[PDB]
């Protein structure tokens, strides 16, 4: 097994400002795919155990 | 003949009542369907 990690797009990209959160929603589903991919890693790491 | 015919009858009763044993093949339908449904929603967002 490996180390199970999870990455949020909100705290990483944005510096907690209202301008960055409004321009993040125009990009849409780019962070929808990245959160489901790191979730699907962490399910399969428990199946290896 | 009592043991082998009753053991294969429990396989037929389990697949009819419970569909959860085939769910590894149902994810192959589901991972292909969620990849196509996410890709067609890229045209609605404005990309800046």
């Amino acid at each position: 097994s490996m180390t199970k990690t999870s990455v949020d797009c909100t705290m990483y990209i944005c510096g907690d400002s209202t301008e960055c959160s409004n321009l993040l929603l125009q990009y849409g589903s780019f962070c929808t795919q990245l959160k489901r991919a790191l979730t699907g890693i962490a399910v399969e790491q428990d199946k290896n155990t | 003949a009592n043991q082998f015919n009753s053991a294969i009858g429990k396989i037929q009763d389990s697949l009819s009542s419970t569909a959860s044993a085939l769910g590894k093949l149902q994810d192959v339908v589901n991972h292909n369907a969620q990849a196509l449904n996410t890709l067609v929603k890229q045209l609605s967002s404005k990309f800046g």
